[PDB]
């Protein structure tokens, strides 16, 4: 009967699921995407590409 | 009694060798950046090797090594390009020191 003295178990255990669930998207959204884990960012790869470019024509 | 280029290009080394893969011979090391050694092995390209961890400190300018040559020069030709894109550097395995 939406009483919050029974239901402490479950009310902790959602409370900390959205603590980890608001700190995880923080750090993925900042820290995984410039710690540049797994594959080379397009920024960097967009670099290399120009180094050595595709030259469809005769030149 | 002049020699020719015919007869020089035959008796060069490089053309004896043959095919480029899977031959073992030996570089000097010319320029070092961190890990990345710079290996010249008589041909037109040098290659790059990284630095290995087991006797890393060996590894000097100057330093014969030997290498197992995979292609004298990195070419390949992608969708679209009227020519191969060229990386100016030769593909090699380093193996180890070169030992007198």
């Amino acid at each position: 009967e939406f009483r919050d003295d029974a239901c402490r178990k479950e009310i902790q255990g959602f409370l900390d699921c959205a603590a980890r669930a608001q700190e995880a998207r923080k750090m993925r959204s900042i820290q995984e995407t410039l710690g540049e884990s797994g594959s080379l960012l397009p920024n960097k790869l967009n670099k290399l590409l120009q180094r050595f470019p595709n030259k469809p024509y005769l030149s | 009694n002049v020699e020719s280029f015919a007869s020089m290009l035959r008796h060069s080394p490089l053309t004896q060798m043959g095919p480029a893969k899977d031959k073992l011979v030996i570089g000097r090391i010319f320029h070092i950046v961190e890990n990345d050694l710079y290996i010249d092995f008589g041909g037109k390209f040098h290659c790059v090797c990284r630095r290995p961890e087991v006797d890393g400190e060996k590894y000097q300018k100057g330093t014969r090594v030997r290498l197992r040559l995979l292609d004298l020069e990195l070419t390949s030709r992608f969708l679209g390009a009227t020519t191969d894109t060229t990386v100016l550097e030769a593909n090699a395995v380093l193996l180890g020191i070169q030992e007198s």
